[PDB]
Protein backbone atom coordinates (compact mmCIF):
# COMPACT_ATOMS: atom_id res chain seq x y z
CA UNK A 1 0.00 0.00 0.00
CA UNK A 2 2.82 2.62 1.28
CA UNK A 3 5.58 4.27 -1.15
CA UNK A 4 9.22 1.93 -1.46
CA UNK A 5 11.01 4.89 -2.15
CA UNK A 6 10.73 8.44 -1.31
CA UNK A 7 11.90 12.11 -3.35
CA UNK A 8 14.83 11.86 -0.71
CA UNK A 9 15.85 8.30 -2.56
CA UNK A 10 17.00 10.16 -6.06
CA UNK A 11 19.95 12.02 -4.42
CA UNK A 12 23.26 10.30 -5.75
CA UNK A 13 26.31 12.70 -5.67
CA UNK A 14 29.64 10.79 -6.01
CA UNK A 15 32.49 13.21 -5.38
CA UNK A 16 35.79 12.22 -7.46
CA UNK A 17 38.62 12.64 -5.72
CA UNK A 18 40.48 14.78 -7.61
CA UNK A 19 40.50 16.15 -11.61
CA UNK A 20 42.19 13.02 -14.29
CA UNK A 21 45.58 12.04 -13.12
CA UNK A 22 48.19 13.13 -16.04
CA UNK A 23 49.51 9.26 -16.46
CA UNK A 24 47.21 6.28 -15.62
CA UNK A 25 46.85 5.85 -11.66
CA UNK A 26 45.38 2.24 -10.91
CA UNK A 27 45.04 4.12 -7.32
CA UNK A 28 42.86 6.97 -8.73
CA UNK A 29 40.75 4.05 -10.54
CA UNK A 30 40.15 1.97 -7.73
CA UNK A 31 39.02 5.07 -5.39
CA UNK A 32 36.58 6.29 -7.61
CA UNK A 33 35.01 2.87 -7.99
CA UNK A 34 35.35 2.63 -4.23
CA UNK A 35 33.61 5.49 -3.29
CA UNK A 36 30.74 4.50 -6.06
CA UNK A 37 30.22 0.90 -4.43
CA UNK A 38 30.12 2.76 -1.19
CA UNK A 39 27.68 5.28 -2.40
CA UNK A 40 25.58 2.25 -3.64
CA UNK A 41 25.38 -0.01 -0.32
CA UNK A 42 25.07 3.44 1.40
CA UNK A 43 21.86 4.35 -0.73
CA UNK A 44 20.43 1.09 -0.37
CA UNK A 45 20.86 1.71 3.08
CA UNK A 46 18.77 4.28 3.16
CA UNK A 47 15.83 2.27 2.01
CA UNK A 48 13.21 1.51 4.94
CA UNK A 49 12.25 -1.66 3.28
CA UNK A 50 15.73 -2.84 3.10
CA UNK A 51 16.83 -1.70 6.69
CA UNK A 52 13.58 -3.83 7.92
CA UNK A 53 14.47 -7.18 6.49
CA UNK A 54 17.58 -7.41 8.99
CA UNK A 55 21.25 -7.74 8.47
CA UNK A 56 21.45 -11.17 7.40
CA UNK A 57 19.38 -10.60 4.55
CA UNK A 58 20.14 -7.06 3.93
CA UNK A 59 23.63 -8.33 3.31
CA UNK A 60 22.43 -11.17 1.23
CA UNK A 61 20.68 -9.33 -1.07
CA UNK A 62 23.87 -6.53 -1.69
CA UNK A 63 26.60 -10.11 -1.45
CA UNK A 64 23.79 -11.42 -4.46
CA UNK A 65 23.04 -8.23 -6.84
CA UNK A 66 26.22 -5.79 -5.80
CA UNK A 67 27.73 -5.61 -9.17
CA UNK A 68 24.47 -4.63 -11.40
CA UNK A 69 23.73 -1.52 -8.55
CA UNK A 70 27.75 -0.92 -9.10
CA UNK A 71 27.11 -1.18 -12.90
CA UNK A 72 23.88 1.14 -12.52
CA UNK A 73 26.12 3.48 -10.74
CA UNK A 74 28.50 3.32 -13.56
CA UNK A 75 26.03 4.54 -16.25
CA UNK A 76 24.84 6.92 -13.92
CA UNK A 77 27.97 9.22 -13.11
CA UNK A 78 29.63 8.07 -16.74
CA UNK A 79 29.91 11.75 -16.70
CA UNK A 80 30.83 13.31 -13.31
CA UNK A 81 33.43 9.83 -13.08
CA UNK A 82 35.21 10.50 -16.98
CA UNK A 83 34.58 6.88 -17.08
CA UNK A 84 35.35 6.92 -21.13
CA UNK A 85 38.55 8.58 -19.87
CA UNK A 86 39.24 5.64 -17.63
CA UNK A 87 38.03 2.74 -19.38
CA UNK A 88 40.26 3.46 -22.17
CA UNK A 89 43.17 4.00 -20.26
CA UNK A 90 42.76 0.41 -18.40
CA UNK A 91 42.24 -1.17 -22.46
CA UNK A 92 46.28 0.36 -23.06
CA UNK A 93 47.88 -1.23 -19.65
CA UNK A 94 45.69 -4.35 -20.94
CA UNK A 95 46.38 -4.16 -24.63
CA UNK A 96 50.24 -2.89 -24.37
CA UNK A 97 41.61 -14.36 -20.14
CA UNK A 98 42.05 -10.83 -21.63
CA UNK A 99 39.66 -11.52 -24.14
CA UNK A 100 36.82 -11.76 -21.46
CA UNK A 101 37.98 -8.86 -19.69
CA UNK A 102 37.81 -6.55 -23.27
CA UNK A 103 34.73 -7.94 -24.10
CA UNK A 104 33.30 -6.94 -20.52
CA UNK A 105 34.88 -3.38 -20.79
CA UNK A 106 32.60 -3.09 -24.38
CA UNK A 107 29.51 -4.30 -22.43
CA UNK A 108 30.00 -1.52 -20.10
CA UNK A 109 30.63 1.19 -22.41
CA UNK A 110 27.89 0.06 -24.43
CA UNK A 111 25.44 -0.14 -21.29
CA UNK A 112 26.74 3.19 -20.61
CA UNK A 113 26.07 4.86 -23.63
CA UNK A 114 23.00 2.97 -23.96
CA UNK A 115 21.48 4.94 -20.64
CA UNK A 116 22.63 8.23 -21.94
CA UNK A 117 21.26 7.95 -25.22
CA UNK A 118 17.91 7.35 -23.21
CA UNK A 119 18.63 10.57 -20.74
CA UNK A 120 17.64 8.20 -17.93
CA UNK A 121 16.75 10.66 -14.94
CA UNK A 122 17.77 10.31 -10.99
CA UNK A 123 14.29 9.06 -10.41
CA UNK A 124 14.35 6.26 -13.05
CA UNK A 125 17.84 5.52 -12.00
CA UNK A 126 16.82 4.95 -7.86
CA UNK A 127 13.43 2.79 -9.37
CA UNK A 128 15.96 0.54 -11.33
CA UNK A 129 18.60 0.23 -9.22
CA UNK A 130 15.44 -1.01 -6.39
CA UNK A 131 13.98 -3.45 -9.01
CA UNK A 132 17.91 -5.00 -8.95
CA UNK A 133 18.28 -4.67 -5.23
CA UNK A 134 14.89 -6.91 -4.26
CA UNK A 135 15.51 -9.38 -7.09
CA UNK A 136 14.02 -12.77 -6.10
CA UNK A 137 16.02 -14.71 -8.68
CA UNK A 138 19.21 -15.14 -6.39
CA UNK A 139 18.96 -18.84 -4.68
CA UNK A 140 20.41 -17.21 -1.43
CA UNK A 141 17.71 -15.17 -0.35
CA UNK A 142 15.48 -17.18 2.20
CA UNK A 143 12.59 -14.68 2.23
CA UNK A 144 11.61 -14.44 -1.37
CA UNK A 145 7.43 -14.16 -0.80
CA UNK A 146 8.61 -10.01 0.87
CA UNK A 147 11.49 -9.19 -1.47
CA UNK A 148 8.97 -10.11 -4.67
CA UNK A 149 5.99 -7.13 -3.14
CA UNK A 150 9.15 -5.05 -2.68
CA UNK A 151 10.11 -5.59 -6.18
CA UNK A 152 6.91 -5.08 -7.62
CA UNK A 153 6.17 -2.34 -5.79
CA UNK A 154 9.46 -0.24 -7.72
CA UNK A 155 7.71 -1.50 -11.17
CA UNK A 156 4.39 0.17 -10.38
CA UNK A 157 5.87 3.70 -8.93
CA UNK A 158 8.41 3.68 -11.60
CA UNK A 159 5.51 3.48 -14.03
CA UNK A 160 3.15 6.15 -12.37
CA UNK A 161 6.67 8.25 -12.63
CA UNK A 162 7.48 7.85 -16.26
CA UNK A 163 3.50 8.29 -17.38
CA UNK A 164 3.52 11.28 -14.95
CA UNK A 165 6.74 13.22 -16.39
CA UNK A 166 7.05 11.34 -19.90
CA UNK A 167 3.13 11.29 -20.64
CA UNK A 168 4.39 12.17 -24.48
CA UNK A 169 6.94 9.11 -24.79
CA UNK A 170 4.43 5.83 -24.57
CA UNK A 171 6.97 3.43 -24.94
CA UNK A 172 9.65 4.83 -22.58
CA UNK A 173 9.04 2.13 -19.46
CA UNK A 174 9.08 -0.78 -21.89
CA UNK A 175 12.55 0.91 -23.21
CA UNK A 176 13.83 1.69 -19.52
CA UNK A 177 13.15 -2.41 -18.37
CA UNK A 178 14.60 -3.85 -21.61
CA UNK A 179 17.68 -2.31 -20.41
CA UNK A 180 17.62 -4.62 -17.42
CA UNK A 181 19.00 -7.26 -18.92
CA UNK A 182 22.28 -6.35 -19.60
CA UNK A 183 23.45 -5.79 -16.74
CA UNK A 184 23.43 -10.15 -16.01
CA UNK A 185 25.39 -10.04 -18.98
CA UNK A 186 28.67 -8.23 -17.07
CA UNK A 187 30.30 -11.37 -15.09
CA UNK A 188 30.98 -9.54 -11.46
CA UNK A 189 34.12 -11.36 -11.34
CA UNK A 190 35.32 -8.96 -13.77
CA UNK A 191 34.07 -5.88 -12.59
CA UNK A 192 35.78 -7.11 -9.44
CA UNK A 193 39.13 -7.56 -11.95
CA UNK A 194 39.12 -4.07 -13.56
CA UNK A 195 38.34 -1.86 -10.97
CA UNK A 196 39.31 -4.01 -7.52
CA UNK A 197 41.36 -7.22 -7.49
CA UNK A 198 45.06 -5.89 -7.65
CA UNK A 199 44.51 -3.68 -4.55
CA UNK A 200 43.79 -7.91 -3.06
CA UNK A 201 40.06 -6.93 -2.44
CA UNK A 202 36.83 -9.06 -2.31
CA UNK A 203 33.68 -7.31 -2.26
CA UNK A 204 32.00 -10.07 -0.68
CA UNK A 205 33.93 -10.18 2.34
CA UNK A 206 33.92 -6.54 2.63
CA UNK A 207 29.99 -5.70 1.72
CA UNK A 208 29.18 -6.70 5.43
CA UNK A 209 31.46 -3.88 6.58
CA UNK A 210 30.57 -1.23 4.54
CA UNK A 211 26.81 -2.00 5.54
CA UNK A 212 27.78 -1.24 9.15
CA UNK A 213 30.01 1.60 8.73
CA UNK A 214 29.54 4.90 10.31
CA UNK A 215 28.53 7.57 7.01
CA UNK A 216 29.29 10.63 9.57
CA UNK A 217 33.16 10.32 9.30
CA UNK A 218 33.69 8.91 5.99
CA UNK A 219 31.85 11.55 4.39
CA UNK A 220 33.41 14.23 6.63
CA UNK A 221 36.93 13.09 5.11
CA UNK A 222 35.50 12.90 1.41
CA UNK A 223 34.01 16.26 1.62
CA UNK A 224 36.84 17.67 3.68
CA UNK A 225 39.72 16.64 1.38
CA UNK A 226 41.46 18.76 -0.95
CA UNK B 1 42.79 19.29 -6.38
CA UNK B 2 45.35 16.04 -4.25
CA UNK B 3 43.53 12.95 -4.13
CA UNK B 4 42.72 11.71 -0.45
CA UNK B 5 42.55 7.62 -0.76
CA UNK B 6 39.56 7.71 1.56
CA UNK B 7 37.95 4.68 0.49
CA UNK B 8 41.08 2.92 0.02
CA UNK B 9 42.11 3.33 3.43
CA UNK B 10 38.67 1.87 4.82
CA UNK B 11 39.05 -1.04 2.37
CA UNK B 12 42.43 -1.64 3.96
CA UNK B 13 41.16 -2.06 7.48
CA UNK B 14 38.27 -3.82 6.23
CA UNK B 15 40.58 -6.52 3.95
CA UNK B 16 42.80 -6.62 7.50
CA UNK B 17 40.46 -7.67 9.82
CA UNK B 18 38.54 -9.94 7.64
CA UNK B 19 41.94 -11.94 7.38
CA UNK B 20 42.51 -12.17 10.94
CA UNK B 21 38.91 -13.24 11.64
CA UNK B 22 39.06 -15.76 8.94
CA UNK B 23 42.14 -18.29 7.69
CA UNK C 1 6.75 1.10 -39.58
CA UNK C 2 5.45 -2.10 -40.56
CA UNK C 3 5.46 -5.31 -37.54
CA UNK C 4 7.81 -7.21 -36.84
CA UNK C 5 5.92 -10.34 -35.99
CA UNK C 6 2.31 -11.33 -37.09
CA UNK C 7 -0.47 -13.43 -35.31
CA UNK C 8 0.74 -16.47 -37.08
CA UNK C 9 3.81 -16.04 -34.60
CA UNK C 10 1.72 -17.03 -32.26
CA UNK C 11 1.53 -20.74 -32.73
CA UNK C 12 3.99 -22.62 -30.75
CA UNK C 13 3.39 -26.90 -30.75
CA UNK C 14 5.75 -29.10 -29.22
CA UNK C 15 4.65 -32.54 -30.19
CA UNK C 16 6.40 -34.64 -27.36
CA UNK C 17 7.56 -38.57 -27.96
CA UNK C 18 4.91 -40.67 -26.08
CA UNK C 19 3.37 -40.44 -22.78
CA UNK C 20 6.40 -40.11 -19.66
CA UNK C 21 8.09 -43.31 -19.39
CA UNK C 22 7.64 -45.21 -16.39
CA UNK C 23 11.27 -45.04 -14.99
CA UNK C 24 14.20 -42.23 -15.54
CA UNK C 25 15.21 -42.31 -19.44
CA UNK C 26 17.78 -39.96 -20.17
CA UNK C 27 16.98 -40.33 -23.85
CA UNK C 28 13.30 -39.38 -23.94
CA UNK C 29 14.45 -35.99 -21.87
CA UNK C 30 17.16 -35.38 -24.51
CA UNK C 31 14.36 -36.40 -27.16
CA UNK C 32 11.88 -33.87 -25.71
CA UNK C 33 14.41 -30.88 -24.94
CA UNK C 34 15.91 -31.50 -29.03
CA UNK C 35 12.48 -31.22 -30.21
CA UNK C 36 11.66 -28.27 -28.54
CA UNK C 37 15.51 -26.42 -29.45
CA UNK C 38 14.68 -27.51 -32.87
CA UNK C 39 11.26 -25.79 -32.62
CA UNK C 40 12.49 -22.71 -30.98
CA UNK C 41 14.83 -22.40 -33.57
CA UNK C 42 12.19 -23.28 -36.62
CA UNK C 43 9.93 -20.45 -35.02
CA UNK C 44 12.80 -17.65 -35.09
CA UNK C 45 13.70 -18.44 -39.19
CA UNK C 46 9.48 -17.77 -39.51
CA UNK C 47 9.94 -14.00 -38.72
CA UNK C 48 10.87 -12.00 -41.82
CA UNK C 49 13.02 -9.78 -39.94
CA UNK C 50 15.30 -12.57 -38.77
CA UNK C 51 15.19 -14.07 -42.66
CA UNK C 52 16.20 -10.35 -43.91
CA UNK C 53 19.49 -10.40 -41.90
CA UNK C 54 20.87 -13.50 -43.55
CA UNK C 55 22.63 -16.65 -42.78
CA UNK C 56 25.97 -15.56 -40.71
CA UNK C 57 24.38 -12.32 -39.10
CA UNK C 58 20.59 -14.82 -37.73
CA UNK C 59 23.04 -18.24 -37.16
CA UNK C 60 25.33 -15.19 -34.74
CA UNK C 61 21.86 -14.22 -33.23
CA UNK C 62 20.97 -17.73 -32.04
CA UNK C 63 24.23 -19.07 -31.13
CA UNK C 64 24.14 -15.81 -28.48
CA UNK C 65 20.52 -15.98 -27.10
CA UNK C 66 19.72 -19.92 -28.02
CA UNK C 67 19.53 -20.37 -24.25
CA UNK C 68 17.03 -17.56 -23.39
CA UNK C 69 14.82 -18.34 -26.37
CA UNK C 70 14.72 -22.24 -25.37
CA UNK C 71 14.19 -21.56 -21.85
CA UNK C 72 11.06 -19.06 -22.42
CA UNK C 73 10.07 -22.42 -24.46
CA UNK C 74 10.84 -24.34 -21.93
CA UNK C 75 8.64 -21.82 -19.47
CA UNK C 76 5.64 -21.79 -22.24
CA UNK C 77 5.59 -25.72 -22.87
CA UNK C 78 5.94 -26.69 -18.94
CA UNK C 79 2.70 -28.44 -18.66
CA UNK C 80 2.79 -29.95 -22.48
CA UNK C 81 6.59 -31.53 -21.28
CA UNK C 82 5.12 -32.40 -17.93
CA UNK C 83 8.79 -30.21 -17.09
CA UNK C 84 8.07 -30.74 -12.73
CA UNK C 85 8.03 -34.71 -13.19
CA UNK C 86 11.12 -34.27 -15.80
CA UNK C 87 12.96 -32.17 -13.46
CA UNK C 88 12.59 -34.64 -10.07
CA UNK C 89 13.86 -37.49 -11.92
CA UNK C 90 17.07 -35.71 -13.06
CA UNK C 91 17.51 -33.86 -9.10
CA UNK C 92 17.08 -37.70 -8.07
CA UNK C 93 19.71 -39.40 -10.72
CA UNK C 94 22.29 -36.02 -9.70
CA UNK C 95 21.59 -36.73 -5.86
CA UNK C 96 22.28 -40.80 -5.63
CA UNK C 97 30.07 -29.07 -9.42
CA UNK C 98 26.85 -30.53 -8.64
CA UNK C 99 25.36 -28.00 -6.76
CA UNK C 100 26.32 -25.64 -9.85
CA UNK C 101 23.13 -28.21 -11.64
CA UNK C 102 21.10 -27.98 -8.54
CA UNK C 103 21.03 -24.06 -8.28
CA UNK C 104 20.52 -24.02 -11.98
CA UNK C 105 17.42 -26.53 -11.70
CA UNK C 106 15.73 -24.45 -8.69
CA UNK C 107 16.34 -21.09 -10.96
CA UNK C 108 14.58 -22.70 -13.98
CA UNK C 109 11.62 -23.66 -11.64
CA UNK C 110 11.56 -20.80 -10.20
CA UNK C 111 11.49 -19.09 -13.59
CA UNK C 112 8.59 -21.45 -15.01
CA UNK C 113 6.30 -21.03 -12.08
CA UNK C 114 6.76 -17.12 -12.42
CA UNK C 115 5.30 -16.97 -15.54
CA UNK C 116 2.46 -19.72 -14.89
CA UNK C 117 1.75 -17.02 -11.86
CA UNK C 118 1.36 -14.28 -14.53
CA UNK C 119 -0.66 -16.47 -16.84
CA UNK C 120 1.54 -15.63 -19.88
CA UNK C 121 -0.58 -16.29 -22.90
CA UNK C 122 0.82 -17.37 -26.37
CA UNK C 123 1.28 -13.28 -27.94
CA UNK C 124 3.21 -12.41 -24.73
CA UNK C 125 5.46 -15.50 -25.28
CA UNK C 126 6.03 -14.81 -29.21
CA UNK C 127 6.48 -11.00 -28.25
CA UNK C 128 9.02 -12.19 -25.16
CA UNK C 129 11.02 -14.44 -27.78
CA UNK C 130 11.58 -11.83 -30.30
CA UNK C 131 13.05 -9.43 -27.29
CA UNK C 132 15.89 -12.07 -26.22
CA UNK C 133 16.34 -12.94 -30.11
CA UNK C 134 17.25 -9.47 -31.13
CA UNK C 135 19.64 -8.27 -28.15
CA UNK C 136 22.14 -5.49 -29.34
CA UNK C 137 23.99 -6.49 -25.99
CA UNK C 138 26.25 -9.45 -27.39
CA UNK C 139 29.35 -8.69 -28.41
CA UNK C 140 29.45 -10.84 -31.33
CA UNK C 141 26.84 -8.96 -33.57
CA UNK C 142 28.01 -6.94 -36.53
CA UNK C 143 24.92 -5.09 -37.36
CA UNK C 144 23.72 -3.43 -33.73
CA UNK C 145 21.65 -0.39 -35.19
CA UNK C 146 19.00 -2.62 -37.01
CA UNK C 147 19.15 -5.56 -34.32
CA UNK C 148 18.09 -2.65 -32.12
CA UNK C 149 15.51 -1.32 -34.27
CA UNK C 150 14.07 -5.05 -34.22
CA UNK C 151 13.62 -5.24 -30.68
CA UNK C 152 12.44 -1.78 -30.17
CA UNK C 153 9.43 -3.24 -32.18
CA UNK C 154 8.65 -6.03 -30.65
CA UNK C 155 8.55 -3.66 -27.12
CA UNK C 156 6.00 -1.22 -28.81
CA UNK C 157 4.07 -4.52 -30.26
CA UNK C 158 4.26 -6.30 -26.86
CA UNK C 159 2.86 -2.87 -24.67
CA UNK C 160 0.18 -2.21 -27.26
CA UNK C 161 -1.18 -5.96 -27.07
CA UNK C 162 -1.15 -5.85 -23.14
CA UNK C 163 -2.93 -2.54 -23.40
CA UNK C 164 -5.85 -3.89 -25.80
CA UNK C 165 -6.00 -7.49 -24.03
CA UNK C 166 -5.56 -6.74 -20.24
CA UNK C 167 -6.98 -2.78 -19.72
CA UNK C 168 -7.79 -3.48 -17.18
CA UNK C 169 -4.24 -4.95 -15.29
CA UNK C 170 -2.71 -1.06 -15.43
CA UNK C 171 1.24 -2.86 -14.34
CA UNK C 172 1.30 -6.15 -16.18
CA UNK C 173 3.67 -4.83 -18.98
CA UNK C 174 5.88 -3.77 -16.40
CA UNK C 175 5.44 -6.94 -14.24
CA UNK C 176 6.30 -9.42 -17.99
CA UNK C 177 9.23 -7.04 -18.78
CA UNK C 178 11.16 -7.61 -15.06
CA UNK C 179 11.09 -11.21 -15.61
CA UNK C 180 13.44 -11.32 -18.92
CA UNK C 181 16.90 -10.33 -16.47
CA UNK C 182 15.90 -14.33 -15.17
CA UNK C 183 16.99 -15.47 -18.06
CA UNK C 184 20.30 -14.25 -17.86
CA UNK C 185 21.19 -15.76 -14.44
CA UNK C 186 20.93 -19.12 -16.42
CA UNK C 187 24.36 -20.98 -17.39
CA UNK C 188 24.02 -21.82 -21.05
CA UNK C 189 27.28 -24.57 -20.65
CA UNK C 190 24.55 -25.91 -17.26
CA UNK C 191 21.31 -25.89 -19.63
CA UNK C 192 23.16 -27.72 -22.16
CA UNK C 193 24.49 -30.29 -19.59
CA UNK C 194 21.55 -30.46 -17.89
CA UNK C 195 18.98 -31.23 -21.00
CA UNK C 196 21.86 -32.40 -24.01
CA UNK C 197 25.60 -33.19 -23.24
CA UNK C 198 25.68 -36.71 -22.16
CA UNK C 199 24.23 -37.52 -25.79
CA UNK C 200 28.14 -35.43 -26.40
CA UNK C 201 26.41 -32.42 -27.79
CA UNK C 202 27.73 -29.33 -28.31
CA UNK C 203 24.28 -26.64 -29.20
CA UNK C 204 26.81 -24.22 -30.77
CA UNK C 205 28.10 -26.30 -33.57
CA UNK C 206 24.36 -27.81 -34.20
CA UNK C 207 22.63 -24.12 -34.92
CA UNK C 208 23.81 -23.79 -38.48
CA UNK C 209 22.50 -27.68 -39.18
CA UNK C 210 18.89 -26.70 -37.28
CA UNK C 211 18.65 -23.65 -39.04
CA UNK C 212 19.23 -25.27 -42.70
CA UNK C 213 17.13 -28.18 -42.43
CA UNK C 214 14.10 -28.71 -43.96
CA UNK C 215 11.63 -28.82 -41.63
CA UNK C 216 9.13 -30.79 -43.68
CA UNK C 217 10.27 -34.34 -43.76
CA UNK C 218 11.23 -33.65 -39.99
CA UNK C 219 7.78 -32.17 -39.07
CA UNK C 220 6.02 -35.47 -41.02
CA UNK C 221 8.46 -37.95 -38.82
CA UNK C 222 7.23 -35.89 -35.32
CA UNK C 223 3.15 -35.99 -36.75
CA UNK C 224 3.30 -39.77 -38.20
CA UNK C 225 4.91 -41.32 -35.29
CA UNK C 226 3.06 -43.34 -33.14
CA UNK D 1 2.72 -44.55 -27.64
CA UNK D 2 6.08 -45.80 -28.08
CA UNK D 3 8.30 -42.92 -29.07
CA UNK D 4 10.82 -42.23 -31.86
CA UNK D 5 13.66 -40.42 -31.38
CA UNK D 6 13.51 -38.66 -34.55
CA UNK D 7 15.34 -35.43 -33.29
CA UNK D 8 18.21 -37.48 -31.36
CA UNK D 9 18.61 -39.02 -34.59
CA UNK D 10 19.16 -35.36 -36.74
CA UNK D 11 21.10 -34.69 -33.86
CA UNK D 12 23.54 -37.80 -33.83
CA UNK D 13 23.78 -36.52 -38.52
CA UNK D 14 24.81 -33.24 -37.47
CA UNK D 15 27.38 -33.97 -34.74
CA UNK D 16 28.56 -36.94 -37.07
CA UNK D 17 28.93 -34.03 -40.29
CA UNK D 18 30.40 -31.41 -38.11
CA UNK D 19 33.21 -33.77 -36.50
CA UNK D 20 34.22 -34.89 -39.79
CA UNK D 21 34.58 -30.87 -40.88
CA UNK D 22 36.46 -29.89 -37.87
CA UNK D 23 39.40 -31.51 -36.00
Amino acid sequence: EGPLLSDTHVTFKLTMPSPMPEYLNVHYICESASRLLFLSMHWARSIPAFQALGQDCNTSLVRACWNELFTLGLAQCAQVMSLSTILAAIVNHLQNRIKQVMEHIWKLQEFCNSMAKLDIDGYEYAYLKAIVLFSPDHPGLTSTSQIEKFQEKAQMELQDYVQKTYSEDTYRLARILVRLPALRLMSSNITEELFFTGLNVSIDSIIPYILKMETAEYNGQITGAS
Amino acid sequence: QQPTYVALSYINRFMTDAARREQ
